[PDB]
C-alpha cells in the first residue's frame, strides 16, 4: 500500500540577496496569506511584491 | 440613499429613442438583519424598435 | 444593525510572575457569511465542506 | 513621512501548527491546513516557539 507522501520540513540554506521586500524564517512558523476567495493558505517562501 | 434602503433605476440600453431617466424605478427596504421586506417587485416596460 | 451583546468570560487566568504579560487564547463564536468553495471526506467518515 | 514621522501599517503574522506532515501541498509554493494539523495557532516573530 501507500500510506503517504511525507515532506522532511528541516529549513535550509539562508542565501543573502540584497533586496528590499525579501524575509526568511530560521525555526518553526509559516506565513499566512488570504486568496481572491477568501481561502487562507500558509507558506515558506518570502519573497513578496507590490 | 440611507441605510438599508437602496433605489434601483431602469434604462433601456439596446434604443437611442430612450427617455431619459428622471423619476427612479423603486426603493428596496431591508430589515436590521439583512433580510429584504417591502417593495420587491415592479412592473416595467421596454422601448420599441423595428415595429 | 442591532447592537451585539455578549458574555465576556475570563477563566482559567493565572498571576504569577510569567515575565511579561501575554494573551494565550480568545475564543468567540461568530462569522460574517460566505460561499462554499471546497467538500472533502475525512477518514473517521464526516463531510466536510470549508 | 516627510515631516520626520513614522507611521506603523501592521505586523506580519507568523503561524504554526502542533502537528506538521498533515498540511496538503495545494498549487505553487503555498500549503493548506486541514484536520490533522488543528488550528492555525498564529502570533508574532519574537515570543512564543516562532
Amino acid at each position: 500500500k501507500v500510506a503517504g507522501i511525507t515532506q522532511d520540513f528541516t529549513d535550509g540554506t539562508t542565501t543573502n540577496t540584497g533586496r528590499g521586500l525579501d524575509v526568511a524564517i530560521s525555526q518553526n512558523g509559516f506565513f499566512r496569506l488570504v486568496d481572491s476567495n477568501g481561502s487562507v493558505f500558509y507558506s515558506r517562501n518570502g519573497q513578496f511584491k507590490l | 440613499t440611507k441605510d438599508n434602503e437602496w433605489a434601483v433605476y431602469t434604462h433601456d440600453s439596446s434604443d437611442p429613442a430612450a427617455t431619459a431617466p428622471t423619476t427612479a424605478s423603486t426603493t428596496l427596504k431591508f430589515n436590521e438583519n439583512g433580510i429584504l421586506e417591502s417593495g420587491g417587485t415592479v412592473n416595467i416596460t421596454t422601448g420599441t424598435i423595428n415595429g | 444593525a442591532t447592537a451585539a451583546t455578549f458574555s465576556l468570560s475570563f477563566l482559567n487566568s493565572m498571576q504569577q510572575n510569567t515575565g511579561a504579560n501575554n494573551i494565550v487564547a480568545t475564543n468567540q463564536n461568530g462569522y460574517k457569511p460566505g460561499d462554499l468553495v471546497s467538500y472533502q471526506i475525512n477518514n473517521d467518515g464526516t463531510v466536510v465542506g470549508n | 513621512y516627510s515631516n520626520e514621522q513614522e507611521q506603523v501599517l501592521g505586523q506580519i503574522v507568523l503561524a504554526n501548527f502542533a502537528n506538521n506532515e498533515g498540511l496538503a501541498s495545494q498549487g505553487d509554493n503555498v500549503w493548506a491546513a486541514t484536520q490533522a494539523s488543528g488550528v492555525a495557532l498564529l502570533g508574532t516573530a519574537g515570543s512564543g516557539n516562532f
